[PDB]
């Protein structure tokens, strides 16, 4: 498909974290993690893509994450921190066997403790699922930097203060996905200082 | 987009010549209009009513430029709804209004509206029945021969000897079930609230109540929204309820 290219490479523990600029849609990690609303209502940004991706449509996609909500969690929403676990379906012949859906908080341009406390769940969240199934590669895309308007640069030191806070054996490979080229420079910029 | 006034000249000549036809409008001087929003937005045991903080703002700021002093309360269990509605019918600044409004959203049933510890096992629900036995004839005087609207947005799905004739008088509901299915688009909540918000910036100047809530209705008459359509229930006014915005 469309050009995937890794533009950092480093180890965090035992854990290889990549920064690659593409479409989640066809990163190869056995478990691609989906910005979602707490009602996996895949209505646009990077849920409506992987929803029509992995069932053919949008809202096919939405029924069965709503469906696998309730299994999971005994009702029909979900709060920061939170992983609804999917089949990847159509994602499969790419690789990606689940899409692990996570909400980040709406920030609307501003930024507080309270906000990256409920990023920092919805980045960490994803990983310890990970952990929990044994999952052994798993990739993000920039949770809350589009729709949610959190700062990038925020947003991106966030996701590297919860790999590096994260602990776990069957985990290796982590990495963050974005899709735009000047977001993925921004990004970059962020990798290195930290 | 804000609320069309109607001319002054317009509101003595309709009030002297449609007097017997029309509600009463206190004088301007010494009217206390009150209204009260109800709305539960997060809830224990049911998804949250995202939008509904924009719809409080909507509805408040209508209300205020209709020369209505707007309480508001917010994620309430369905005995403090309770509560709330019965203290609001005992508040003296109705004695000197003429009409009153009431807003309530929230999840709802067929029987009545959700509270905030509503859950089917438990439930936690205000029965339309007793909204109207607390404002009616017999139990809320300040307000009797009164119009009392009452906006009703009760989502669906929170569950997987007529006395009533001669007491239950000058009453209008307009209601919405629709399930809630508000975007994740900052710029607005709810289109049932947002179309009323709008039909009543555009229409309360030259038209009376029913027929602005006829006009929200006739924004639904299309295949792709009529499943959506707001109804108006239990109509018990004896006239026509114009706002006379700006008077
Ligand atoms: N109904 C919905 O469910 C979702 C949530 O409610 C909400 C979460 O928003 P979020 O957390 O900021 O995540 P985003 O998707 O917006 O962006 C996340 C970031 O990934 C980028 N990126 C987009 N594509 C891809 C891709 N293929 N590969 C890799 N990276 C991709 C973006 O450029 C961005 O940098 O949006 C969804 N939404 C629409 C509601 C908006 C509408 N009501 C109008 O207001």
């Amino acid at each position: 498909g469309r050009p995937m290219e890794v533009l950092f490479e480093a180890k965090v523990g035992d854990i290889t974290l990549k920064l690659a600029q593409g479409d989640i849609t066809q990163y190869p990690a056995k478990a691609i993690v989906n910005a979602a609303n707490k009602r996996l209502e895949h209505g646009g940004g990077v849920a409506y893509a992987i929803a029509k991706a992995c069932a053919g449509d949008a809202g096919l996609y939405t029924e069965i994450s709503k469906k696998a909500m309730r299994e999971q969690f005994g009702r029909d929403y979900i709060d920061h921190g939170e992983v609804v676990v999917t089949p990847a379906m159509n994602l499969e012949e790419r690789g990606i066997k689940y899409v692990f859906h996570t909400v980040g908080p709406i920030c609307s341009g501003m930024w507080s403790e309270e906000l990256k406390e409920k990023l920092y769940k919805a980045f960490l969240g994803p990983l310890e699922k990970a952990e929990e199934m044994g999952v052994e590669s798993i990739a993000f895309p920039a949770v809350s930097a589009g729709i949610y308007g959190c700062d990038l640069e925020k947003v991106v030191e966030t996701f590297l203060e919860a790999v590096k806070n994260f602990k776990g054996s069957a985990v290796k490979e982590v990495a963050l996905v974005i899709y735009d080229r000047k977001s993925a420079e921004v990004a970059l910029k962020v990798f290195e200082r930290s | 987009d804000a609320l069309k006034l109607c001319p002054h000249e317009e509101f003595l000549r309709l009030c002297k010549e449609r007097a017997e036809e029309i509600y009463p409008i206190k004088e301007r001087n010494n009217r206390t209009r009150l209204a009260l929003i109800i709305c539960n937005t997060e809830f224990d045991h049911l998804p949250p009513r995202n939008g509904a903080d924009f719809d409080i703002t909507g509805m408040k700021e209508l209300l205020e430029g209709l020369d209505y002093s707007v309480d508001v309360e917010e994620n309430l269990t369905a005995r403090d709804m309770e509560s709330a509605l019965r203290a609001f019918a005992t508040r003296p600044e109705h004695k000197s209004s003429d009409s009153t409004f009431l807003v309530l959203m929230s999840h709802g049933i067929l029987e009545g509206i959700c509270g905030t510890v509503h859950d089917e096992k438990k439930p936690d629900v205000l029965l339309y029945d007793t909204i109207f036995q607390i404002f009616n004839n017999r139990n809320c005087l300040s307000l009797k021969d009164k119009p009392k609207v009452i906006i009703v947005q009760a989502a669906r799905g929170a569950n997987r000897a007529v006395y009533k004739t001669h007491v239950e008088k000058d009453f209008i509901a307009f209601c919405s079930s629709t399930p809630h299915n508000v975007s994740w688009d900052s710029t607005m909540g709810s289109i049932f609230i947002t179309q009323l918000i709008t039909c009543f910036q555009k229409y309360s100047w030259c038209c009376h109540l029913e027929e602005v809530f006829r006009k929200v209705q006739q924004s639904f008459e299309t295949p792709r929204a009529k499943a959506q359509m707001p109804t108006i229930e239990r109509l018990s006014m004896t006239r026509y309820f114009y706002l006379f915005p700006g008077n």
